[PDB]
């Protein structure tokens, strides 16, 4: 009756207690075997980095940055070093059941830019300058018109520079 | 049950730009008799800083990315096996990895073309030229940053299917074990012929590249948390990991009697060692940290709090925890860093705050 | 016509004037009836002995701005409060209406087949067929007492 | 100036950065035991005890299993039969817990109400009778000796929104109740009908539970918004809402006898008003102390206003302002010691704040 | 080939620094002759500041305190209420042919039926009678209790 | 390279109803001799300070609005000629001007005109009694404070088309330059014989009055900044504004070349002579300020950090500010100001504290 439900409580406490101690017992060892290895391999990074000598990061040298401290240390102030930009690269794609498809200066122009990234007045001065090199006369405009091509083909900026020399 | 291991709090520094600091990272690869310093990553922010006697913590450099928008989330040390050079990877939210080099302060290298935010970043044991990328993508990959190529991409068919959000190595360096968002803690070996054959092409590449994609984990499990899965390390041949349920699980693959390097990836059997319980950390991205001996873990939480256990007792799981706690520190602590030698213990918060702990 | 102004503030002062006198004496009075039945709840209180608080894995911390330290102390668990399952029925002719608990808590599932056997052999050193009504009585998931007698006899072979 | 005079002499803070709701001093403590206090807040119940130079010793602190519980008040009694003291815990979710410091268990819970628990008070007389004001329009008032509810405070005339505080009048014989229907409203307890309620809960051995339907008195013509804190000044009414005053008043005209006044009674006579600043948000409850001759209450950006009640003309008196460069969140709730020697506050960045008396 | 592009490479930022170093020159220039005419004009008007003599800024039931991080203590000082502004009522009417548009009032509404009570009324009357012709003046001034000869109605009917 | 200013942070205060400060002005009239006194606006507050040795700040005098809705934005310090009575004007959302007579401590004078918000105040340097006010209404008013009367309405049919945020006197007070959220600067001249004739007219006026309501500026331009202009002020004769890109520009009208006082109403062009940068200053209505002399610039951003540039030297735009900063200060400052001397620099924050900064020498 109410006897036999009691003994079943407590046979059952009885058995789930000896296998908790069981497991217990099981991951006190699973621990220890565990930190052996983890001592043994340890000690091989160990003694790699003993080997090694690397150099050590020194403070060596108009933005500058600042940490202050709660304590009696004084606020710190250095300069804050910009990292240069990431070149997202133009990549487009065609796609067709047959077939499929896929410097420094011109950055120079883009991010000093405050005509078409050369006006009338230094264009005439580069011509100029450039006529003590060579007896084509075109190789200078074709070569100017390659770097500025928003100014214009070379036979339009050879037609220019007579414009503006009159 | 006190925990043997007490630290005095020595400095608290901050930042200016008072955001979150999500990582911190000390340079391990220093050598004896140099001093220890640091690496922090916040907002668009990196700085590195040196630790001096008394609690002085001196700044030394400081970078920040030319995109405004950028957010960098988490940083690893490396070194140049020819130059003796200590490298910093960082790596964040727009999904981009950059290789800053202190020696001449200037950054050698990116690497673009993860799907997306980067939130952890790991560097092979063994191998300084093996870094570990995880991302929102869904994957993993392992570039060669003295050849400049990627080595493998884990995911795919049997992959992750949700964002990754911590990897770890093992000691050697032979396995990797992931989790994520999708509940779910992967081992990907790299000791394997294949793997191993997938390293020694990139390093046998010269241009004068197609990079092998892992489809298949070594093993995976969903049934030790219920939720994501935010932050996993090796303890040996067994696995810490976390959620936000407030308890570190320390784990293993398969039952009891099984060793890790027999596991094959069929296996369905799980074994919970115990949990490292702490409160007020059910917050994501709070990840925890072990010394470079792996005698002591620390986990900060929500509310300023940080807790140290130490794992070489008898009973870890049942022992009870160092409460570092200090009245000026309230803000919820994202990573914690030992010095190699375990001395300081560095903590960084969520106003863009530096703890100094010194051990006793 | 501007008598009729300060007649008016004449008399409006004069009934300000009466009115602060009132509530004057009204909180004077009032404060007597308190200082009488603040003694009666204070000589009450002077009968008594109370006795005082005293100091006690869960922890907590209080840190404080001045220079006392900080303070732990253990944390204790006020124990769980029952959510009692009611049930309510209606009709125009009526309205009718620990063990388990930390099985539940612990956790077909509650007992395997191995300690199944090994629960029926251990109860059997008391003396069988009570033995399984007591046992299905307390795991019903696992079967009825003639479910569980062969449930165990089919495991013994 | 106001006569009372403080130093901030300690600051404390708990570690789960959650606002605490409310602080109550150990007034049952014998003359000679230390000044206790104890602290709600989040799912916590913390208990402290004063000390010389300003120390502050943290004694005994509990966390409700429930994570999700969030307790708002406490208040403190004592086991006649054992002269154990006990202290009553309620929030969020409605459940009354008792708390024993010295065998440091919960004893007794009281699962009665319909929602969150707002205020708990126990009767200056009997120690067993508590009473509880509720989310759900109503006041309850249990027997925790024999764990019977005696009466329920409420229904076709009671509060028709959230009952918000009460308080017994200082021999007990009545209760004076206010909540975000504007309105405050008198519960006799010294009635036959409740009299005999009372006994009977003593009486009843293994329930039948009064349901008071209609107030002694009831006026919403004192405050314009919900009323959030009422308290007796001994036949006066002193309450508060979010027009930045307590009011000072009572029942009928000027003359009228607060045993006298009928239900029907449609006069309100208001004394005079202590005006503070800057306390408009809900849930701001102030405090006497037990001689009821000071006056407390913090604004919720860390000041601290005192009152000398003893004045010739308090409501027209000027206050003592406590003020620390260090203490800016909203006090939700002040406590002095019996002695009126200390003064705690109590914020929602879970700050303790001590104020020693000169 | 590649040869010309980098001599119009070279030429071409020879050029531009050039012209950087020309208004580089231009807006050094522009700073400095602003900064003469900001020293001419600053201290004409600190001349005729040192003409004048303006007195000085001193010290003081609503009160507020101001407190300091550093040692200093706490300074309390009363807190004097701005007297309120009147945004007058304004009622403006439109037609093609027009435009169409006493403290004790004030303070009678101020202090709060018809603002007077028929208790104070009748004591208002007999106050005046020391000193027809009265009951315009109450009426005007009290208008909700009614016209002049309404409250000679009204006091009649009160005396008995 | 660095800058020379130097500055150590001596006190901090707090004020007790934990609102914003937007202004912060000091009184730049008081004698030699006298103390130096400033004045703070937040919330419907007005509050007078006093600075002494040792870094102590004497709390002198404060005011409440009557309207608790009342939000002062700015304030402005004068005098009045025949008393030699120092007084504070101040004004904010309920777009109401209030001068205080801190030596009564009446109210003496209250201006009820705009249509909405006032932004920023401001006294004409040579005049006293006449007062500028910029507005959500997109309008600008002059006021004649000694006669109660109101000269001219800057604004209308090619004034501001959106709220005007901020404006700000030439040095020999000859002309106007003001700016708001339409992206625009105008330029306003005063020392037309038009706004003469109404000044004095203004002043000849007594009662038995219409103000003259100025349509075109003589100068605008949207070609600064690419959002709003949230504070402009006059370099001498070139202009420095900022808005929300964390860079002020030193601009001037028309080519580089072009005088000031010959530019035309029909002007398409400007200069940009360069930029002040600094960091993480976004946010709306925060205001930089330079001492009488002109001679250093100060800003602070929406983190707590304080940023003061040299702008004697030749190349201020290229030149490094000195950035002071303090562990515990962190809260947006939105107005700093310098003492007549530049011997003290006091910054106020949204957190409605005071931070005094004195000069190293």
């Amino acid at each position: 009756p109410v006897c036999w439900r009691k003994r079943v409580k407590s046979e059952y406490m009885r058995l789930r207690q000896l296998k908790r101690f069981r497991r217990a017992d099981e991951v006190k060892s699973m621990f220890s075997s565990n930190r052996q290895k983890i001592l043994e391999r340890t000690e091989i990074l160990n003694q790699e980095w003993k080997q090694r000598r690397i150099q050590p990061v020194h403070i060596l040298s108009t933005r500058e940055c600042s940490v202050t401290s709660d304590l009696d240390f004084p606020t710190q102030v250095i300069p804050l070093k910009t990292l240069n930009a990431v070149a997202s690269v133009p990549i487009m794609y065609s796609w067709s059941p047959l077939q499929q498809n896929f410097g420094t200066f011109i950055e120079e122009l883009i991010k000093n830019y405050d005509c078409g990234f050369i006006n009338d007045e230094i264009f005439v001065e580069l011509v100029n300058a450039l006529g003590q090199y060579n007896s084509g006369s075109d190789k200078i405009f074709e070569a100017i018109s390659s770097m500025f091509p928003d100014k214009g083909t070379a036979e339009e900026l050879k037609e220019k520079y007579k414009e503006l020399t009159e | 049950g006190s925990c043997k291991y007490s630290f005095k709090c020595v400095n608290s520094l901050k930042e200016d730009h008072n955001q979150p600091l999500f990582g911190v990272q000390f340079n391990w690869h220093s050598k004896e008799g140099d001093p220890l310093v640091f690496a922090t990553v916040g907002s668009n922010r990196v700085t590195l800083y040196e630790c001096h006697s008394q609690g002085e913590i001196r700044l030394l450099q400081s970078y920040v990315d030319a995109d405004a928008d950028e957010n960098f989330y988490t940083c690893a040390w490396t070194y140049d096996s020819n130059t003796s050079h200590p490298l910093l990877a960082v790596a964040g939210s727009r999904g981009i990895i950059r290789i800053i080099n202190p020696i001449t302060m200037q950054c050698i290298k990116h690497y673009v073309g993860h799907g997306n935010a980067i939130n952890e970043l790991k560097f092979h044991p063994r191998d300084p030229n093996l870094l570990l990328s995880v991302s929102k993508d869904h994957a993993l990959r392992l570039w060669n940053i003295q050849t400049d190529t990627l080595v493998a991409i884990f995911g795919g068919v049997e992959g992750h299917r949700d964002e990754v959000l911590s990897a770890d190595y093992d000691l050697l360096g032979e396995k990797i074990m992931s989790c994520g968002m999708d509940h779910s803690l992967k081992l990907w070996r790299i000791n394997s012929k294949r793997m191993m054959n997938a390293i020694k092409e990139s390093y046998d590449y010269n241009p004068n590249f197609i990079s092998q994609k892992i489809h298949f984990p070594d093993f995976s499990t969903r049934d030790i948390h219920r939720n994501y899965v935010d932050c996993v390390r090796w303890l040996g041949d067994l696995i810490l990991s976390k959620s936000c349920e407030n308890a570190i699980v320390c784990w293993k693959p398969g039952k009891m009697e099984d060793d890790i390097d027999k596991i094959k990836p069929s296996e369905s059997n799980v074994t919970i060692l115990g949990r490292f319980d702490y409160s007020q950390c059910d917050i994501w991205y709070m990840r925890f940290s072990m010394d470079f001996w792996q005698k002591m873990l620390a986990l900060g939480n929500q509310v300023g709090k940080l807790y140290v256990w130490d794992l070489e007792v008898e009973d870890p799981h049942k022992a009870k925890c160092t409460t570092l706690t200090h009245h000026k520190c309230g803000a919820a602590i994202r990573q914690t860093s030992f010095s190699r030698d375990s001395s300081i213990l560095i903590a960084v918060c969520d106003d863009a705050s530096i703890w100094r702990w010194d051990r006793l």
